[PDB]
DNA sequence: AAGTCCGTGGTAGGGCAGGTTGGGGTGACT
């Protein structure tokens, strides 16, 4: 990923955005995700 | 949300509700693109049809939560508005063309396990994405059918052709939506309901295993009728006027 | 598939540009 915006008008976040602390951060699965995955096949 | 699930802890981290003050009422969802910016949708702050116009003032935004009613110390933070941006074009009459406002917080939130922002679409994600059947993440406290919800509901919908999309309503849509929705002869069922709206559709992309919104909740003919299907603002398609507003009125 | 359409009101002012807005794309239509 890379950023688009500055930080000083649109804040802190970029940069670790869509990054989920209790899944992505963890290296766990939520219970329907795998169903979004399978559709883009 | 109708015939979708509990959302799980923290699965959402971008889940925003959007309230009026006085009286106290859940007027919409909305979503966390940073640590002071709320994207939702134009016709939750203005639709004259329904005499809705709300003031900064007005509203109060509660971010982290997981259940509809209880207050969750440590967990939910609560925060004001600064000033809202609604859309210039956007047509409250005709077909809610450009449904999408920006919201300022008055101040920063802090990050946790369960505040984080979502991405914001780029050119590639748009193209590598936006598929008819393609399935995103839609999410909110809205009406479980046409009772809300004790806690966030999520459903999984694929992304439908355009010229069902259009022939499926009177209305003249425009390439700044899109629907989303089982057809009736594939068995499934699931959509956005009545609370929902400027609520985010998300999708997760395979390449870089990010969470991105594509879509706002914006408008639909009752919710999960056959035939039908839900209407979502293309945040990518409004990501120009989004850094101009960034841009130019940002801290 | 040569191309052609996506601004002067409309959601709405003062004006024919551009602004927080008429870009270019999941382009669409012929
Ligand atoms: C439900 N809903 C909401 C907000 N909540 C919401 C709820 C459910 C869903 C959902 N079902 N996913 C998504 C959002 N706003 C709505 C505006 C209209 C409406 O304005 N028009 C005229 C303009 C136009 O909409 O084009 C329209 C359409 C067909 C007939 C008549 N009128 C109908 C329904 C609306
Ligand atoms: C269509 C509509 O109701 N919009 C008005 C807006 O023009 C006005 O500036 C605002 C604050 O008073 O209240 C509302
Ligand atoms: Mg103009
Ligand atoms: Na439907």
């Amino acid at each position: 990923y890379q950023t688009f915006f500055n930080p000083r008008t649109f804040g802190s976040g970029e940069a670790d955005c869509g990054l989920r602390p209790l899944f992505e951060k963890k290296s766990l699965e939520d219970k329907t995700e795998r169903e979004l995955l399978e559709s883009y096949i | 949300i109708v015939e979708g699930s509990d959302a799980e802890i923290g699965m959402s981290p971008w889940q925003v509700m959007l309230f009026r003050k006085s009286p106290q009422e859940l007027l919409c969802g909305a979503s966390l693109i940073s640590d002071r910016w709320v994207l939702t949708a134009a016709h939750c702050l203005l639709y004259p049809p329904w005499d809705k116009n709300f003031t900064e003032n007005d509203l109060l935004v509660r971010i982290g939560k997981h259940s509809r009613t209880r207050y969750e110390r440590n967990i939910e933070k609560i925060s004001m508005l600064e000033k809202i941006y609604i859309h210039p074009r956007y047509n409250w009459r005709e077909n809610l063309d450009r449904d999408i406002a920006l919201m300022k917080l008055k101040k920063p939130v802090a990050f946790s396990d369960y505040i984080h922002p979502v991405c914001l679409p780029d050119r590639e994600t748009a193209a590598s994405l936006l598929q008819a059947g393609y399935k995103g993440r839609v999410t909110g406290w809205g009406n479980l059918k046409e009772g809300q919800p004790s806690v966030l509901q999520v459903v999984n919908l694929p992304i439908v052709e355009r010229p069902v999309c259009k022939d499926s309503t009177r209305i003249r849509i425009t390439d700044n939506m899109f629907c989303a929705g089982y057809k009736p002869d594939e068995g499934k069922r699931g959509d956005a309901c009545e609370g929902d709206a400027g609520g985010p559709f998300v999708m997760k992309s395979p390449f870089n295993n990010r969470w991105y919104q594509m879509g706002i909740v914006s408008w639909g003919e009752g919710c999960d009728r056959d035939g039908k299907y839900g209407f979502y603002t293309h945040v990518f398609r409004l990501k120009k006027w989004i850094q101009k507003v960034i841009d130019q009125f940002g801290e």
